[PDB]
């Protein structure tokens, strides 16, 4: 359906950042947050053993550190089991990635409506300019072509307005995601119930 | 000509699009004038009144003995049966591509590069990308910071005896922290840093009149417009809403102190020199130095 | 000076690094403000946001006011021409075409203005939040009020906008040490109260996590919890116990 | 294409507006996955305390 949509001047520009670059970015963020904790978001990068960073993070929520160093194996086991639970939960249920599917669905739906709009009369006698031209004379064909032009222009207007509104909403969501990336990943947060559920 | 200017700044702009042209106009009539058939060329065609243009290729989809056309989800004819030789063809339209231009700025050089958005450019130096193909730029093997984005991870720059180069962008310096289960890194000195951050607060409170714009100072024009009664009353309402919204925006961003504190005439601030940000009474208005610097760079 | 000390103390850096580095910090701050002066008043124009508003408003206004010179199908583009050139029973349809055209144009303009006004409202709310949190108090939302540990901020007005100067703290030249999360002195593990253990190669010290300043390990910088048989990486050492010398 | 010159300033509108959106999209990603000046690699050792 891609090229069929493409066949009416409706093209889809490719993104600037190909997927490999985004993958490199996320790998960089992971390596930084698991080898330096948070200082790599505030200047240079300063390495630190992972257990000590985890003890820093416990001390952040009131629990003194003698709790971690005396339950390291248990906490590691709980962490691993939780990661496994996450992986399993993703690979079984389809309604997990609801949002990211909704965006694609609504964009494809808008485009399909826009395309299918090009096959209605709008009051004229047909939906093919070549037909109306090859079946009438200018002095009486100009009214038909005017009707068709007005109709298609109106449809295009509605499409552009829809795109503007959706883009504003996605911009709000992207700013929210940037804030979450800046305050949850690059450092421990304390805004209750912001970066998860419970103490973070 | 497109930007309506005589100086173009560094960046990517878009001129008119590009369209491949019909190289031949074939037609098909029943046995009762008909012409020859051609394939694999961006051509016009005609099948018993059915008019269109595309790339007439050989179909692989098995029709039924009574079917002529073919369609898709978008309802676009992409197969026809030959009323002369009884052949079912394929169709793939041909007019595809935008034409953009990369330019380092008409203050540096009068050199440009052209970019066709989705074309293999067997049409019309040449370098193929994942985002069309790029005429006039020379490919390199290095990787620099992105300057002019093309798409699909390609950035073009001017520096080189100069020429336009188009490379695969680089994310940054790649290092590896020597992480070790009993190793730590502790700072020993520090550094203060004063960065800036810009934020728009309010736009110009505009306003439009309904009848003075749609009509002039006419009479029968107003009496015609009164057939769309409640439109432009609503328009003026919306615009005054936007205006009062701008006013509220400024009020909220700035009016956060009930007092007006004056700094004392002495500057014994432990050693810091605030003289470049506190207001200056010698100024005609009551703006400070960096305030004026900002106020001049917006024209 | 005491307020700057209070603001250091909010990022886990004790005050004694300020009161003993006052001249240096003053000099660095002054030099930075001079650099920002020279960076603004230059050809390197970085005010893109504040300029985009003006440019977009001007472009929208220009397109709207240029739309007045299109026939839309009618026989003219100025009402007085058709009015003096035609009788009403015929001029009706032409004036009607022009009316629909200009009304559609006005509709699109108003819609675009509404959307851009909503966007500016969002940005103004973010600016209000930043002004209330970054200026009127020290913040701890990382990379919200600057880049690094945030110390303070100063606002400055600007045409159709605002400009924040965030004064932030960023560490510098570092050193590699060998650490250990515990010290089994006499069968009892000793954890640090606030800092972290380091070793210059032979001795051991405890220091704050953001500025190398090695103290001596005493029973006052540490606290005991359990036996020294369960923590993973622990190194035997000695603790000063400051009561023994003076009491004896 | 000649009868469309009765409205022309519309189309140079639409494209413009759309392109705005287009550009903004890249900007969005530049805010989310671009906050590290460097590119880090974790060492080939996996002794993360467990």
């Amino acid at each position: 359906l891609i090229c069929a949509q493409k066949f009416n001047g409706l093209t889809v520009l490719p993104p600037l950042l190909t997927d490999e670059m985004i993958a490199q970015y996320t790998s960089a963020l992971l390596a930084g947050t698991i080898t330096s904790g948070w200082t790599f978001g505030a200047g240079a990068a300063l390495q630190i053993p992972f257990a000590m960073q985890m003890a820093y993070r416990f001390n952040g929520i009131g629990v003194t550190q003698n709790v971690l160093y005396e339950n390291q194996k248990l906490i590691a086991n709980q962490f691993n089991s939780a990661i496994g639970k996450i992986q399993d939960s993703l690979s079984s249920t389809a309604s997990a990635l609801g949002k990211l599917q909704d965006v694609v669905n609504q964009n494809a739906q808008a485009l399909n409506t826009l395309v299918k709009q090009l096959s209605s009369n709008f009051g004229a006698i047909s939906s093919v300019l070549n037909d109306i031209l090859s079946r009438l004379d200018p002095p009486e064909a100009e009214v038909q072509i005017d009707r068709l032009i007005t109709g298609r222009l109106q449809s295009l207007q509605t499409y552009v307005t829809q795109q503007l509104i959706r883009a504003a909403e996605i911009r709000a969501s992207a700013n929210l995601a940037a804030t979450k990336m800046s305050e949850c990943v690059l450092g421990q947060s304390k805004r209750v119930d912001f970066c998860g559920k419970g103490y973070h | 000509c497109t930007l309506k200017s005589f100086t173009v700044e560094k960046g990517i702009y878009q001129t008119s699009n590009f369209r491949v042209q019909p190289t031949e106009s074939i037609v098909r009539f029943p046995n009762i004038k008909s012409t020859n058939l051609v394939k694999n060329k961006c051509v016009n065609f005609n099948f018993n009144g059915l008019t269109g243009t595309g790339v007439l290729t050989e179909s692989n989809k098995k029709f039924l003995p009574f079917q002529q056309f073919g369609r898709d989800i978008a309802d676009t004819t992409d197969a026809v049966r030959d009323p002369q030789t009884l052949e079912i063809l394929d169709i793939t339209p041909c007019s595809f591509g935008g034409v953009s231009v990369i330019t380092p700025g008409t203050n540096t050089s009068n050199q440009v590069a052209v970019l066709y958005q989705d074309v293999n450019c067997t049409e019309v130096n040449v370098f193929q990308t994942r985002a069309g193909c790029l005429i006039g730029a020379e490919h390199v093997n290095n990787s620099y910071e992105c300057d002019i984005p093309i798409g699909a991870g390609i950035c073009a720059s001017y520096q080189t005896s100069q020429s336009i180069i188009a490379y695969t962008m680089s994310l940054g310096a790649e290092n590896s922290v020597a992480y070790s289960n009993n190793s730590i890194a502790i700072p020993t000195n520090f550094t203060i840093s004063v960065t800036t951050e810009i934020l728009p607060v309010s736009m110009t409170k505009t306003s439009v009149d309904c009848t003075m714009y749609i009509c002039g100072d006419s009479t029968e024009c107003s009496n015609l417009l009164l057939q769309y009664g409640s439109f432009c009353t609503q328009l003026n309402r919306a615009l005054t809403g936007i205006a009062v919204e701008q006013d509220k925006n400024t009020q909220e961003v700035f009016a956060q102190v009930k007092q007006i504190y004056k700094t004392p005439p002495i500057k014994d601030f432990g050693g810091f020199n605030f003289s470049q940000i506190l207001p200056d009474p010698s100024k005609p208005s009551k703006r400070s130095f960096i305030e004026d610097l900002l106020f001049n760079k917006v024209t | 000076a005491m307020q700057m000390a209070y603001r250091f103390n909010g990022i886990g850096v004790t005050q004694n690094v300020l009161y003993e580095n006052q001249k240096l910090i003053a000099n660095q701050f002054n030099s930075a403000i001079g650099k920002i002066q020279d960076s603004l008043s230059s050809t390197a124009s970085a005010l893109g946001k504040l300029q985009d508003v003006v440019n977009q408003n001007a472009q929208a206004l220009n397109t709207l006011v240029k739309q007045l010179s299109s026939n839309f199908g009618a026989i003219s583009s100025v009402l007085n021409d058709i009015l003096s050139r035609l009788d009403p029973p015929e001029a009706e349809v032409q004036i009607d075409r022009l009316i629909t055209g200009r009304l559609q144009s006005l509709q699109t303009y108003v819609t675009q203005q509404l959307i851009r006004a909503a966007e500016i409202r969002a940005s103004a709310n973010l600016a209000a939040t930043k002004m209330s949190e970054c200026v009127l108090g020290q913040s701890k939302r990382v990379d919200f009020c600057g880049k690094g540990y945030h110390l303070m901020s100063f606002p400055q007005s600007a045409p159709h906008g605002v400009v924040f100067l965030h004064v932030t703290y960023v560490p510098a030249q570092e050193k590699n040490f060998t650490t250990a999360p515990a010290i089994c002195h006499d069968g009892k593990a000793h954890f640090p109260r606030e800092g972290v253990f380091v070793s210059n190669g032979t001795h051991w010290f405890v220091t704050q996590r953001n500025f190398y300043e090695p103290q001596i390990i005493t029973t006052d910088n540490t606290f005991v919890s359990g036996n020294c048989d369960v923590v993973i990486g622990i190194v035997n050492n000695t603790v000063y116990d400051p009561l023994q010398p003076e009491l004896d």
